RNA sequence: AAAAAUAACAACAAGAGG
RNA sequence: AAAAAUAACAACAAGAGG
C-alpha cells in the first residue's frame, strides 16, 4: 500500500501539515496517530478527524519516503 | 390576530385588464392595499368611475407619454401621505414609483423596464437598477418599514425559472441582473415575502403569450414584494394564483400579521 | 396576544446577590428567560438546590478561574440547544457567553470585561470588541433571530451617561468604545430593545459604589438587549427599575409581543 | 479501531464536553453517552444519535489523555 | 450495538422523531420500520429514507434505551 | 435489502408517480421502471439510471403500502 | 450489478451521447467508451475518468431500449 | 478496479499534467507520483495526498490513448 | 414681496404638484391650495399648513413661468 | 394673516385633535385651546406653551375647511 | 404679547417646576424667576438666561390655570 | 445696501452659482430673480429658495462689482 | 430689553466667567466684555463676537445677584 | 448697531484673516471686502456672500484690539 | 412625510436634498 | 443546532469551521 508508509513517515518526524476536508475547511496541525478509520491531529488540542471526510492531506515541508 | 392582505398584480394596461375582469376580481379579495404596475394610462383616465372600486382610495402616478409606464394604488385606509417618484429621471418621468405612507409601515409600488424590446431598454434598465440600488443604500438609515411591491422583471435563482440552462441569455435572468438581487436580498438585508414561507418550486408568475409555454408551465417569477428586514417575521401566507390571471403576469397575494393604521 | 419577558441582570456574583434576595425576586417576575452576567461561580456551585428556581431550567458556562467570569441562564421552556462559547478564547476560557437555541429565536447572554481595573483589562476589552465584531459580521447570513442580553460596559450616547463632558476619559464612554456601538447599532442594523420603545433620558443601569452617585443619580447605561433586525418591531415595553437591586447594576426587563417555543 | 475506540471511550467515561462537526459544517456540542461502530449519541439537552458517516471531526473542549 | 435497540424503542413506542439529513433538511415523522439500510417514516404518506444520507435522528420526548 | 426491495417492487407494480430527493436537495419526479440493488431507473421522458448512494429519500405521491 | 451493467453497455455500443450528472450538480456530457466496476470513461475532446461514487444520474439524449 | 489501474498507470509511466477535480468542484493540477487502492499522490511545489472517495473526475490536459 | 406672489399664485391657480423642502431636510410633496405672507396650505391627502420660516425651498414638478 | 388666524380659530372652536410638527421633527399631539400672534396653547395632559417660530407644520386629524 | 405674558406670570408666581424644550431638542428643567420679552430666566442651582427665540415649548410639571 | 448690487451683477452676468443652505444642502444654478425675502434660481426648473434658509452664495467664476 | 441688559451688564462688570451655549449645542467659554442690541463680545485669549440670534442660553459659573 | 460695526470695521481696515463660524457649525476663513446689516463678503480664492442671520460667531486668528 | 423631545460635540469649506 | 428539500454552476488550489 501507500497510505500506511506515508502517514507513518509524516508522523514520526512531525511535519506541520494542513488537512483539507471535503467541504473546504482546512486544518493546520501535526499527525500523532492513525488507525484504519480516523486520524488524530494535534496543534493545541487532541483532535480526531474521520478519514471519510478528508479531501486532501498536504505537508508544508517537502517529504520523501 | 391582526392581518394585512396585499396584492401586487401587474396588469399590462388597466383598460385591457379591466375589460377582462380585473376590477370585478379585486373587489372580492378583501385586500388592504392593491398595487398596480404598468397601468398604461394617464391620471385623467383613472379619474373616471369605471376604475373607482368602492371602499378603496385610488392614487396614481402616470408617465408623460402614458403608454410607456404608469403606476396605480388602491388603499382601504387613507394614507398619511402619497409620494410619487424616486428622485431620478427614469423613475420620475416614466411614472414607475408610488408610495403610500401609513402609520409605522409604508407600502410602495414599483415598475421596471423589462429590457425585452431592445438594447436601449436594457441600458435604461441597468440605469434604473443602479439608481435604485443607490436609493436602497440611502433608505436603510430610516426608522420606517417599507414594502416594495415591485415588478422587477428579473428572476433571482434557478428555482424561479424553468430550464435555467436555456434561459441564461434572455433578459430577466442575466448575471448582472441576478447579481443585483444577490446584492439586494443578500447583503442589504432585504427579504423576499414569497421565499420566507414557501421554498416550494414551480411557483411562476410571468408567462409569454405563446400557449405552448403556459400549457407546459415554462414560466418566470418577476414580481416581488421586497421587505425591509423588520418585516421578515410578519409573513403568513404568500401565494401566486396561476389560473385566474388577467395579463401576462400573475397576481401576488401576501397575507401579513401587521395591522395597517393611518 | 402572545408575550415574552426577558430579564437580564449583571449580578456581580450570584452568591452575594442571592444573599441580597435575588432568587426570591426573580421568581415573582414571571420571566421566560433570565440572563445572568459575571456570576462568579463554577458549574458545581450552581448545581446546588440553593440556586435552582422552581419551574426554570438552569444552564451555566463557568470560567476556569471562577472569580474572573461566569454566565448563567434560567429558562421557562427547555431549549432546543445550549451552546457555550462562541469561538475565540477571551470568552471561551473566561466564560463570557452562553446561548439558548429555541424554535425560531436564540436568546444569548454575554459578559464583557469592564476595563475599569487596569490597562491590560482595557486591551482585553478591545480584543473582545474586535472579535465580537468579527462574530457579528459572520452571523448576518443566518435565518435565526438573536437576542443578546449584553452587559456591554459601554454607554452608547450622551443621553446614556449622566454628565458626559466629565465622562469622556473613563472606560465605559471612550471614543473607540462608543464608535463600536455606533458601528453595531448603525451600520450592522442591530436594534437596542430600550430605544425601540423609550427615548427619554435619566434611564441608567449602573452606578458607582459611592452613595453620592446613588442619590444624585450619577448613573450610566451599560446593559442592553441587542436584537437582530427582524425583532425591531417585537418590543412592547422595556424598563430599568432603580429600587430593587442586588448589584452595582439594575435589572433590564423587556416585553416582546413574541411567543417562545421549543 | 485501535485509536477510535480508546478515544471515544475516554471522552465518554470522563464526560468531557466535546464539539462534533458535521460534513456540512454544522457544529454540534454536548457529551457522548455511548458509541457503536456506526453511531455516536450525544446529550446537550436532548439525547440524539448521529451517524459516523456524517461526522467530519470530533473536537474536545479541554485537553484529554 | 445500539443502532437497532434505539430505533426499535423509537418504533415500538411510536415516538415522533425529526431526522436531519446530510444537507440540513429535516423530516418530521414517526418511524414505521427499518432494516439495515433504510428507515420508513409516515407523517402524511409512507416514505423511505436512506441511512447513508441522514445525519441526526432526534426524538421529541426524552427516551433512554433499555 | 430485506425491506427496501419489496417497497420498490410495490412502487413498480402499482405504477405510482414517485419523487426521488437526492443528497443535494434535487427532486427528480417520475416513476420507477426497474431497480437493481445499486441503481434505480425512473421514466418521465427518458430512462434515468439514478445511483442508490446519491439518493436521500424516495417518496410516492399517493399513499400506498405493502401487504 | 445485475442491471446497471447492461444499461451502461447499451449506452456504450450504440454510442449514445449521454449527459452524466455529478453529485455536486455538475453536468458533464459526452460518450461512454468503457466502464469497470468502479469508474466510467467519458469520451469527449478529452477522454476523462469519472468515479461512480461521485455520480448521481446518467441520462441519455434519446430514449433507448433495454 | 478492473480498468482504472491501467488508466492511472498510463498516466504514471508517461507523466501527464493531470487535473483532478474534487467532489466539491475543486480543481487540482499536478503529476502522479504513485497511487494506491484508496489514495493518489500529486506533484507540485508541495506534494498533495488526495483520497479517492473525494475525487470526482480525473482528466488529462493532453489527449492520451488507452492500450 | 412683490416677486414672491406671482409665483405661488401661478402654482395655486394652475395647480402644479409641487415639492416643498423644509429647513430640516423634510421633503413634503403636495399641492398648494392657498398662501399668506406667513403660511402655505398644501393638499396631498389631507390639507396642512406650513409656516414659511420653516420652508427651505419650493420646487415644481414641471417647469412653469411667471405672468 | 388672512388665513393664519381663521384656520387656527376653526381648529380651536371645533376643538379638533391636532398634531404639531416642530422645526426639528418632534411630533406633539394635542388640542389648540388658545393662540396669540406668537404662541399656541396645545393641551392634552398638562397643557403646553408652544412658540410659533419653532413650529413647522400643523396637521388636523379630521378634514377641516374654512 | 397678550397671552404668553399672563402665562409666564402664572408660571412665575406659583413657582411650578417648568421644563423648557429648546429648538434642538435639549430640555432645561427648573423654575422661572423673572421674564420680559426676548429672554426667560430659568432658575436652578445656578440661574441661566434663555433666549426666547431658541425655545420650542415651555411645559409645566403641574396642571395650572 | 450691499446685497442688491451684488445680486444684480450676479444676475446680469448669469454666473452658474452655488447656494449653500443652513443645513449644508448645496444647490447649483444661476439666479433669475430676487426681491426682499426670496430668490428664484434656475438650472433646469425654476427653484424658489427663501433667504432665511440660505447660508452662503458662492460664484463659480470671480465676480467684480 | 428691560431685564436682558442689566443681566449682561452684571455679568460684564463683575467679570464672571461664563459658559455660553449656542443654538447648535456648542458650548463656548469666556467672559462678557461688551454687548449691544445685536451681538455680545466674549473675551478670552481671542476676542470673538457672538451673535444673539445664535445663542440659546447664557450660564454663569457662580451664582450672581440681580438688582 | 452701536458696537458691532466698529468691530467689523476694525476687522476690515487692518485686513486681518478672520474665521466665521456659521449656525451649521462649519467654519469659513478669509478676509472681509465689505458688509452691510444683512451680508458679509469674504475673500478666499472665491468671493463669497454670507448672510448674517446664518453666522454664529466671528473670530480673528490673532487678537485685534477695539478702540 | 417628520424620534412627546440627546442639562447642551471651542465648532464637519458645507450629504441636488436631515 | 440544522431551509418537507434550487429536473441539476464542463467544475471556487480549497470560508480553524456550511
Amino acid at each position: 500500500s501507500l497510505q500506511d508508509p506515508y502517514l507513518n513517515t509524516l508522523r514520526k518526524e512531525r511535519v506541520p501539515v494542513s488537512i483539507y476536508l471535503v467541504n473546504g475547511i482546512k486544518l493546520q496541525g501535526q499527525i500523532e496517530s492513525f488507525d484504519q478509520f480516523v486520524i488524530l491531529l494535534k496543534n493545541t488540542v487532541s483532535q480526531m478527524v474521520y478519514k471519510h471526510a478528508i479531501s486532501t492531506v498536504v505537508p508544508s515541508r517537502p517529504v520523501r519516503l | 390576530g391582526p392581518a394585512m392582505r396585499i396584492i401586487s398584480v401587474n396588469v399590462n394596461g388597466i383598460q385591457a385588464a379591466a375589460e377582462r375582469g380585473l376590477l370585478s376580481w379585486l373587489q372580492a379579495q378583501n385586500a388592504d392595499v392593491i398595487c398596480l404596475q404598468d397601468t398604461r394610462a394617464s391620471a385623467f383616465d383613472l379619474d373616471d368611475p369605471s376604475f373607482q372600486l368602492d371602499g378603496y382610495f385610488l392614487y396614481a402616478c402616470d408617465a408623460e407619454l402614458p403608454e410607456q409606464g404608469g403606476v396605480a394604488l388602491y388603499s382601504r385606509l387613507q394614507p398619511k401621505a402619497v409620494i410619487s417618484g424616486l428622485g431620478f429621471e427614469t423613475a420620475d418621468r416614466y411614472g414607475r414609483y408610488l408610495q403610500a405612507d401609513f402609520d409605522k409601515v409604508s407600502i410602495a409600488t414599483l415598475l421596471l423596464p423589462s429590457g425585452q424590446s431592445g438594447d436601449e431598454s436594457l441600458n435604461q434598465k441597468f440605469k434604473f437598477m443602479d439608481d435604485f440600488t443607490h436609493y436602497l443604500s440611502k433608505q436603510r438609515r430610516k426608522r420606517r418599514e417599507y414594502i416594495y411591491c415591485g415588478s422587477l422583471y428579473v428572476a433571482h435563482q434557478k428555482m424561479d425559472v424553468k430550464n435555467w440552462r436555456e434561459c441564461q441569455q434572455m433578459p430577466g435572468f442575466l448575471a448582472p441582473e441576478r447579481a443585483w438581487l444577490d446584492e439586494v436580498f443578500g447583503n442589504l438585508g432585504y427579504a423576499d415575502a414569497l421565499r420566507e414561507v414557501s421554498r416550494e418550486g414551480d411557483q411562476f408568475s410571468w408567462w409569454p403569450d405563446s400557449e405552448q409555454a403556459e400549457m407546459l408551465n415554462l414560466g418566470w417569477r418577476f414580481d416581488y414584494q421586497v421587505l425591509t428586514p423588520g418585516l421578515r417575521r410578519f409573513v403568513r401566507n404568500a401565494k401566486l394564483p396561476r389560473q385566474p390571471r388577467f395579463s401576462q403576469h400573475a397576481p401576488l397575494i401576501v397575507d401579513y400579521d401587521w395591522q395597517l393604521s393611518i
